[PDB]
RNA sequence: CCGGGCACUCUAACGGGACUGCCCGCGAAAGCGGGAGGAAGGAGGGGACGACGUCUGGUCAGCAUGGCCCUUACGGCCUGGGCGACACACGUGCUACAAUGCCCACUACAAAGCGAUGCCACCCGGCAACGGGGAGCUAAUCGCAAAAAGGUGGGCCCAGUUCGGAUUGGGGUCUGCAACCCGACCCCAUGAAGCCGGAAUCGCUAGUAAUCGCGGAUCAGCCAUGCCGCGGUGAAUACG
């Protein structure tokens, strides 16, 4: 806003991790503040990562979650009567973002019935390289170098 | 589409296709004119037209008076093209460097 | 012998008595398992006792009344904080820095005329 | 041998309660404190306006507020000071047993 | 026609149903309260100058 | 529709005229405003004239109209179309 | 044209089933196989052709459905529209019946906008 | 859903009681 | 539940409490940033509260009131109709298009209100709406009352469907003198459009949005999906 930058609220660590940026992909999850159906979905997500694939579902989570961070992203600055593509580097904070947003928005694009299965399976091939999910980072990190002839009129 | 309404007074079919017909010089920016709104009224003094209408550029607010009601009306269309022309044409302002 | 916090949150007032034991919880005449059965947030209402490490050296008499679960579950958490401090004063610092002896303050907003909510607005046409 | 007192205005009520229990508490014997009783609000929401303007309202509450008291070792004693009891007009005592 | 309509809610009515309130203070037929007998133009009105006992303006 | 345990309701004022004509020899024509009143089967073969807030529309009662009102006959609309 | 005469579904629960018959809802459904004791949750796909012909022979005796049901359902609106009431001027028209407002909405009965 | 009468769903919008919500 | 007690919760009246008061640092100062203590920190969150004036804004139909106009009528009573019409058009909303879902059975956890031709426990009849009995409560006592989402278990298996519940036929209930126009509800059957919406556009910065139910005024009944309130669950993001 105008006056100050505001202040990123403080996550609660989770009750089965620890981690807080497993509660932000708990978060991303919920729906109409079904907090309680959103845990549930990751944690059955958790076991069907577990069965499928013999390691850590923690270690699972947090290497994807890399792999769909957009280290560089454009951003439109309309300059004199044209709209030029810009591109800037994305903060950690809105990596982060993007990635739990991408992680959930293409899970559910999958085919699989279940919540839990179309999350399990998103995550398990962005820990790896495939997915819609690092789809869209890479076409935004693709786009950024694209432009990086406007570089210049970063701000 | 076009909606008129004549507030505390009443008018006929004729006089609805006119003003149809004289917010029709709007089409000539080849924009959409987006549910407009026609509102005639009698004061002590003369009629008043009054008309809203959006486009994807901005929204057109004005208001005519005149003793006489096509008048008020034709005055109305004027004040609604300078609008108009204004929001097809302000951007085109700063473009060079 | 017994040791007692007062725990509010949101509508929800929980009493809470401790008392040294194996650990054994019971709610409103139920074991704690089966008062929250199947709510995942319900392990953070003993969290306290965890950061000091009384976790199972105390059984725990809790009774309930008003608001939801969760709202109980976080009044919880205040009571056996509050318990604690008095079972051992110097039990404030590494339990005060976790925040768990604060009250939580944040409550429904109420619902004012002209909105849908407390700041939901009426939708309509500027247009 | 109780008595519960209702006003609509809580300053005149505690007072009233007070000249009660303060009366044949000495009078003898026991007297059983106020204990205040929750309080009924009886909600009114109207729009300032005399007419439309819909969204803008005023609200006012009339507050039934209520007290008891038990006069617990009675003696009639105390049975005869009472009638003569200067109680305010705000307030309405009901006596039962 | 308001002030037959004013005497014509008086009078008791050939069936029940016919029976509505209006306001004993402007006889305003519309958003009459029971409990006072009062429109909501004089329920401001009368609380306003403080002749409505115990009602006072309500905030929270 | 009405109770059961309440009657089949007329306006009492309209199924006294009914029966008068019956027990006579009928018919003359009914003029009336009971719109709320049941074709009892006692009316079948009369025609009644009934208001619809203008006029006394002339209704002929046949066997298979019984279980309805008089206003279900007289409709209080004028409607043409549009255009 | 198995029962009756509406070759209802294999593959799916026999009370789900016999909903796709014209005059069998969910709960008629229960009505039938209850009182020819079959399984409620058993597919068409599975029924004995004993347990056939006993869901059957109930459900065709029992109710009126599908064309008879039809013509019926017809002929009242035909009498309500031959003998004039109100209703039937609405049937005649295709406007709604049950006293709905017409100034707006109303596009079940009225069908798709008619533009001027 | 809540429109529809024959559920408890929709017995429960509507504030009535019947055979799909009985009381 | 009784004995017993007012601890605790509570209820409801009166107090205390937060002031940049204390510390570190910048500053002429006012203040700003960070720290501790503290339930709360820099207006703690929300409310009530709206300057001189503006819109020749709104309301002679709430009321008042100048002036003009009507006086077996532009006044008054009634019955019936209309205000609910329907080629169309726009505004606000409700329910949805489904599997983070739908259905059934079982099991939890509120708040604020209302209630003596009122609220109705419990029993019986009816699949049910409801009906007949009948206790309690001038109501922190009795009642509306079950909160719902949730939790447990079972079914549905991606289909215009066990999604959705419009439309219509038929059978009933209840209010009311009277439910044709023109009531709500129940039951059987019917089971539409809708597969996430063009140009365009609205709300929301935290217990907020979203979602879930609960209550009240008006009120015989109800066309409330409205309005004013109440709590449950509970986010995303703010570079600028
Ligand atoms: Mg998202
Ligand atoms: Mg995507
Ligand atoms: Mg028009
Ligand atoms: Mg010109
Ligand atoms: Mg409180
Ligand atoms: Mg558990
Ligand atoms: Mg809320
Ligand atoms: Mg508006
Ligand atoms: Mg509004
Ligand atoms: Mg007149
Ligand atoms: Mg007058
Ligand atoms: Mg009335
Ligand atoms: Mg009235
Ligand atoms: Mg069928
Ligand atoms: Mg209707
Ligand atoms: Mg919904
Ligand atoms: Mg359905
Ligand atoms: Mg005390
Ligand atoms: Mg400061
Ligand atoms: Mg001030
Ligand atoms: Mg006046
Ligand atoms: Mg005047
Ligand atoms: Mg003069
Ligand atoms: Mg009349
Ligand atoms: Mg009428
Ligand atoms: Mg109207
Ligand atoms: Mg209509
Ligand atoms: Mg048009
Ligand atoms: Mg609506
Ligand atoms: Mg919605
Ligand atoms: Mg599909
Ligand atoms: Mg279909
Ligand atoms: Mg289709
Ligand atoms: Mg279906
Ligand atoms: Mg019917
Ligand atoms: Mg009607
Ligand atoms: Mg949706
Ligand atoms: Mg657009
Ligand atoms: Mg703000
Ligand atoms: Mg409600
Ligand atoms: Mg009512
Ligand atoms: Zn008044």
């Amino acid at each position: 806003a105008r006056r100050r930058r505001a202040e990123v609220r403080q996550l609660q660590p989770d009750l089965v991790y620890g981690d807080v940026l497993v509660t932000a992909f708990i978060n991303k999850i919920m729906r109409d503040g079904k907090k309680n159906l959103a845990a549930r979905i990751f944690y059955d997500a958790c076991k069907i990562i577990q069965e499928k694939t013999g390691q850590e579902p923690l270690k699972v989570f947090k290497q994807a979650v890399e792999n769909v961070k957009p280290r560089m992203e454009v951003r439109s600055r309309r300059v004199g009567g044209a709209n030029y593509q810009v591109p800037m580097e994305v903060s950690p904070r809105r990596q982060q973002s993007l990635a739990l947003r991408w992680l959930v928005q293409a899970a559910n694009q999958r085919p699989e019935r279940r919540a839990a299965v179309r999350i399990a399976h998103e995550l398990m091939d962005a820990a790896e390289g495939k997915g819609g999910a690092v789809k869209k980072k890479e076409d935004v990190e693709r786009m950024a170098e694209a432009n990086r002839a406007y570089a210049h009129y970063r701000w | 589409t076009m909606n008129i309404t004549s507030k505390q007074m009443e008018i006929t079919p004729a006089i609805r296709q006119h003003v149809a017909d004289r917010l029709a010089k709007l089409e000539k920016w080849q924009t959409h004119l987006i549910n407009p709104h026609i509102i005639l009224s009698k004061e002590p003094q003369g009629f008043v037209a009054d008309a809203t209408i959006n486009t994807p550029n901005g929204v057109l607010v004005a208001s005519g008076k005149h003793e006489d009601m096509y008048t008020a009306i034709n005055e109305l269309i004027n004040k609604l093209e300078r609008q108009l022309n204004k929001l097809q044409h302000k951007g085109e302002a700063r473009r060079a460097a | 012998e017994q040791y007692y916090g007062t725990g509010r949150r949101k509508e929800a007032v929980a009493r809470v008595f401790l008392r040294p034991g194996n650990g054994k919880v019971t709610v409103n005449g139920q074991d704690f398992n089966e008062y929250f059965q199947g709510l995942v947030r319900a392990v953070a209402a003993l969290e306290p006792l965890r950061a000091v490490d009384a976790l199972g050296h105390f059984d725990a008499y809790i009774t309930v009344r008003g608001g939801g679960k969760s709202g109980q579950i976080d009044a919880i958490k205040l009571g056996i904080a509050r318990a604690l401090v008095q079972y051992n004063p110097d039990y404030r610092a590494k339990l005060k820095p976790l925040g768990f002896l604060t009250r939580d303050a944040r409550v429904v907003e109420r619902k004012k005329y002209g909105k849908h909510k407390a700041r939901r607005a009426p939708q309509y046409s500027k247009r | 041998i109780r008595i519960k007192l209702r006003g609509f205005d809580h300053k005149t009520l505690d007072a009233s309660a007070q000249k009660i229990v303060e009366a044949a508490r000495r009078s003898g014997a026991q007297v059983s404190g106020p204990i205040p009783l929750p309080t009924r609000v009886r909600r009114f929401t109207v729009i300032r306006g005399p007419f439309k303007h819909k969204d803008s309202r005023e609200h006012f509450e009339l507050r039934t507020h209520n007290r008891l008291v038990d006069i617990i070792n009675p003696n009639r004693k105390t049975i005869e000071q009472l009638m003569t009891l200067d109680l305010p007009t705000g307030v309405e005592i009901e006596i039962k047993t | 026609a308001r002030k037959a309509l004013i005497e014509k809610a008086k009078r008791t009515p050939k069936f029940k149903v016919r029976a509505y309130t209006r306001c004993v203070r402007c006889g305003r037929a519309r958003s009459v309260y029971r409990f006072f007998g009062l429109c909501r133009i004089c329920l401001r009105e009368l609380a306003h100058k403080g002749q409505l006992p115990g009602v006072r303006k309500a905030s929270w | 529709p009405r109770s059961l345990k309440k009657g089949v309701f007329v306006d009492d004022h309209l199924l006294e005229k009914v029966l008068e004509l019956n027990a006579k020899g009928e018919k003359r024509l009914i003029k009336t405003w009971s719109r709320r009143s049941t074709i009892v089967p006692e009316m079948v073969g009369h025609t009644i004239a009934v208001y619809n807030g203008k006029q006394h529309v002339p209704v002929y009662i046949t066997e298979n109209m019984v279980g309805h009102k008089l206003g279900e006959f007289a409709p209080t609309r004028t409607y043409r179309g549009h255009g | 044209a198995r029962i009756a005469g509406v070759e209802i579904p294999r593959n799916k629960r026999v009370d789900v089933a016999l909903t796709y018959i014209y005059g069998i809802g969910k709960a008629r459904a229960k009505e039938a196989l209850e009182k020819t004791g079959i399984n409620p949750a058993t597919r068409v796909k599975d029924l004995t052709e004993a347990e056939v012909v006993r869901l059957r022979e109930y459900v065709e005796n029992t109710w009126k459905l599908e064309g008879e049901l039809r013509a019926e359902v017809a002929a009242n609106i035909k009498r309500l529209m031959d003998i004039g009431c109100y209703r039937g001027l609405r049937h005649r028209r295709g406007l709604p019946v049950r006293g709905q407002r017409t100034r707006t909405n109303a596009r079940t009965r009225k069908g798709p906008r008619k533009t001027v | 859903g809540k429109g529809d009468r024959r559920t408890r769903r929709g017995k429960i919008w509507r504030g009535t009681y019947g055979k799909y919500r009985p009381r």
